[PDB]
RNA sequence: UGGAGGUAAAGCUACUGAAUGUAUGAUGGCGCCACCUAGGCGUACUGAAUACAAUUAAACUCUGAAUGCCAUUUAUUUUA
RNA sequence: CGGUCGCCUCCUAAAAGGUAACGGAGGCGUACAAAGGUACCUUCAGUACGGUUGGAAAUCGUAUGUAGAGUGUAAUGGUGUAAGGGUGCUUGACUGUGAGACAUACAGGUCGAACAGGUGAGAAAUCAGGUCAUAGUGAUCCGGUGGUCCAGUAUGGAAUGG
RNA sequence: UUUGGUGCCCAUGUCGCUGUGGAAACACCUGGUUCCAUUUCGAACCCAGCAGUUAAGCACAGUGGAGCCGAAUGUAGCUGUUUCAGUGAGAAUAGGAAAGCACCAAGC
């Protein structure tokens, strides 16, 4: 579970996921990626359970980078309770993927075996995922 | 700066062996003060 | 609230004609600065009124 | 920590400072220099940014570095902004403490007719 | 069931000081007008304007006020009153 | 001073053929002789500190000016505004005055003078000299402060490089190991 | 046409926090010795600082618009 | 039921100003006879090297470093020759005022050129009507205190008022 | 035109490295007996003189190392109407860059 040390605000207002891509937008430390086509809120759980996918469908000499990070939190009333009083407590942390940001990338395994790593990903994950390359 | 109490004064300083009366500005007894170990009686220097 | 305020009065016709603070507990000397009067229409020692 | 003309330049730029800062009745400013050789002086104006007038121990063919030929530049300087009609004056040293020199400088072209 | 509801602590707010730019650069100015309010000089006078007890510019003289940005890489601004100047 | 003027003679001639220097001024020049004889026991025995200086008075000719620290420390027991170490700079006259009384009295009888050098210069031409006891000093009667004390005497030079500033102290004849 | 600003965006070797990989690596954990105290040779590993490549922010900014706002110039309109 | 009720700082507040919620973070009900005024002088923190006590870190010397230092305070803005530090002399932490503006329903608040009187610093120009700026505050009525060129219920006082 | 002083500017003006220079001036420098000064030091400030001096500073030529500035194209955001026309950043880059504008005194 991916989880900043710690932070100057408990709660700060949520980040959008809607627009183009600011950053993290072309492969630069593997060779194979997985982009997003649509931008959503995915939690460091789904992170989790996309790493451990990708690290148990890797080999023994495979290399894999993570490129989001949940850096901004999100909160939850508790259940049965009417508006106001304050805003609730912070309960998970939320990565902000855009539409065009590479999450994951491997390298240093034959191709196949990645194109499979990264679908085993991208099916754990709410973003409608698609594979691409690095430009030479 | 001036105006002191503690003058310094032009104090000659005798040795034995070697007598070098080194005149040296101190604020001390005006006389010729006998120092039993000075420079030249010293094995490191000579 | 808390009372720092102090007065100010001539010593040539005893009048009162200033208003500033002061701490006793730090300052325990009064106070004894040189002012202007209206009433004598020049610069003059005020000192501290109770 | 640094050479005594950069401290000179120093104190001189913050007296620029305050003059152009409270000057309000655009008086010309007499800024003068003294070296270790000579001193000289110049008359200038903040608003056009330009010299009146200007008189230096070269200008004048002196042996200076005395308090004697200090009363004789601010005599001529003093003459000269007469001549120029202008009275009315700032007076600032080149960053040096008024005294000795810059002090008898000043006196003379006081004593000459100016005011300040 | 109401379940009960905590309590908040942080409600409380200051009155907003209406600062900023007052007389824009070409208008008109008489003596003693404001031209600029501030907490800490953000604007810096120059000519013909002058300073008060709360950092405020206000002016010395009639004329048309005017902004000239100067400093290190022109991060500093700098306001003044150009005098009427009509002379004739 | 007859040894400054044989400084001058001396130093010039040696000096100015050693490095062929272009300018008899290119030679180093030796500037200032600070002592800092400095205690923390002013923060407790404040009395200490004002022997001190008179010792340090008696040592130079200079009165000490007390020097204050920039910061406060708890451990130390230290807090700012209060004064803690004198700092003595000599020049002109009296600062040769010094060099000459410490080179050939005061130092030779150290208890052991064995020396230190080379391994002293900070890179720039300065150097330190940390002396263990004050009571070895000749200026200074029996009676003193009830705990004793060293000095940390300095020199500094007119050239920034340390090599320069050894050169001038072999000329000097500044009695260290090699140095 | 002139001016004030610090948002959208973008950037984090331009700061404050958060933060990924590679290389050199303080540091500790971990050992094995000698030494009872000064330490030493490797560290399944932790990770200061630096370099390279890449990131995040309402209460981050070395930057940075458009719109909008103020004033003025010209043309037209209304006695508000 | 719990929480809050006035004022100040930042964000939300969408690059003029203004803008709410039981929205997100904090403070205040002061302090300083110097931390005010003026004249003069002066400029970081940290780090590297070199040095008795003395130690990772007290002080000293040199160099480097462009603010991470200081500016009494909660934040914001400002300010590195400054508004930060030191010294000398002082009390403008004045009297009577006040053209013109900011912001405002009102009541209140904020800035202020300039004039007269008498001062402080300074050779002079100039500056000083409290502090780097924004919180540090409570109307009216009632009564008490000091001064006073006003009234004093027939007149002179007094009482009682202004 | 060159040197020296100064104002405006506030790195395309800096930091640094390599060389050259002084006629006059600028500077170090020579001393503290005078006016003046050190929270202690004629270091600094202030005096009165130019013996020595081109290390410095200072001034010139080279140096693209660090720092700084930065075109055009394209793109992100905006305004409208479109699902296309303007507006146009930041970052990156070719590259520029060893300051510039005026006044005064001297030999020119
Ligand atoms: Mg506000
Ligand atoms: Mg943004
Ligand atoms: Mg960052
Ligand atoms: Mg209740
Ligand atoms: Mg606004
Ligand atoms: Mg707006
Ligand atoms: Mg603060
Ligand atoms: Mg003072
Ligand atoms: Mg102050
Ligand atoms: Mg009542
Ligand atoms: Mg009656
Ligand atoms: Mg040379
Ligand atoms: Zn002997
Ligand atoms: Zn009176």
């Amino acid at each position: 579970m991916l989880q900043p040390k710690r932070t100057k605000y408990r709660k700060p207002h949520n980040v959008s996921y809607e627009g183009k891509a600011k950053g993290n937008s072309y492969v630069a430390f593997g060779e194979y990626g997985l982009v997003a086509t649509k931008g959503n809120w995915i939690d460091a759980r789904a992170i989790e359970s996309a790493r451990i996918a990708i690290s148990k469908c890797l080999g023994k000499t495979g290399k894999m980078w993570i490129r989001i990070f949940p850096h901004m939190s999100k909160t939850k009333k508790p259940l049965e309770v009417r508006m106001g009083s304050g805003k609730g407590n912070p309960e998970f942390w939320v990565a902000v993927v855009k539409q065009g940001t590479v999450m994951f990338e491997v390298a240093n395994i034959p191709e196949s075996q990645m194109i499979k790593a990264l679908t085993r990903a991208g099916h754990k994950l709410p973003v409608t995922w698609k594979i691409l390359k690095r430009e030479e | 700066k001036k105006d002191f109490h503690f003058p310094s004064q032009s104090v000659s300083f005798k040795c034995a062996s070697c007598s070098n009366s080194f005149t040296i500005e101190s604020t001390l007894k005006q006389k010729e003060i006998t120092i039993d170990i000075c420079g030249k009686c010293h094995p490191f220097y000579i | 609230a808390v009372k720092r305020s102090t007065r100010l009065g001539c010593n040539d016709c005893r009048e009162i004609n200033y208003l500033t603070f002061k701490n006793v507990k730090k300052n325990p000397e009064k106070l004894a600065l040189n002012k202007f009067c209206s009433r004598c229409r020049k610069v003059v020692v005020h000192k501290e009124v109770k | 920590m640094k050479t005594r003309t950069e401290q000179r330049r120093l104190r001189h730029k913050r007296i620029v400072k305050k003059i152009r800062a409270t000057n309000h009745d655009n008086r010309v400013v007499l800024m003068v220099i003294k070296s270790l050789n000579h001193i000289s002086v110049q008359a200038w104006d903040f608003s056009q940014n330009i010299v009146l007038a200007s008189s230096s121990s070269l200008a004048l063919k002196l042996k200076n570095g005395n308090k004697d030929n200090a009363k004789l530049v601010g005599q001529d300087i003093a003459d000269k902004l007469v001549k120029l009609k202008l009275t009315n004056v700032v007076f600032d040293t080149g960053g040096s403490k008024y005294h000795g020199r810059i002090a008898a400088l000043a006196e003379a072209a006081r004593e000459r007719g100016l005011n300040f | 069931s109401k379940k009960g509801v905590g309590s908040t602590k942080n409600g409380r707010d200051s009155h907003a000081k209406r600062l900023g730019a007052k007389k824009a650069d070409g208008q008109m100015i008489r003596t003693g007008q404001i031209i600029y309010r501030q907490r800490g000089t953000r604007v810096y006078p120059g000519v013909n304007v002058g300073l008060g007890s709360d950092d405020t510019l206000f002016a010395l003289s009639d004329g048309l006020v005017k902004y000239q940005k100067f400093g290190p890489k022109q991060g500093k601004t700098r306001v003044s009153v150009v005098k009427h100047k009509l002379d004739a | 001073n007859n040894l400054k003027a044989h400084y001058q003679k001396t130093i010039a001639k040696e000096l100015q053929k050693s490095f062929a220097f272009s300018s008899i001024m290119q030679v180093p020049r030796l500037e200032k002789i600070v002592i800092n004889m400095g205690v923390g026991d002013a923060i407790r025995d404040s009395k200490f500190l004002e022997s001190a200086l008179n010792e340090l008075h008696l040592i130079s000719g200079q009165k000490p000016v007390a020097t204050k620290a920039k910061n406060a420390i708890s451990t130390y027991k230290l807090r700012a505004g209060q004064l803690i170490g004198c700092k003595v700079t000599l020049r002109g006259e009296r600062m040769w005055a010094f060099l000459e009384k410490l080179i050939y009295v005061a130092l030779p009888r150290v208890r052991d003078f064995r020396g230190l050098s080379l391994k002293s210069f900070d890179g720039r031409g300065n150097y330190t000299i940390g002396i263990k006891e004050q009571i070895i000093f000749p200026e200074i009667v029996y009676d003193d402060i009830k705990r004793i004390r060293g000095f940390d005497v300095t020199l500094v030079t007119s050239t920034n490089k340390d090599s320069e500033a050894l050169a001038l102290l072999r000329a000097l004849n500044l009695p260290l190991v090699k140095g």
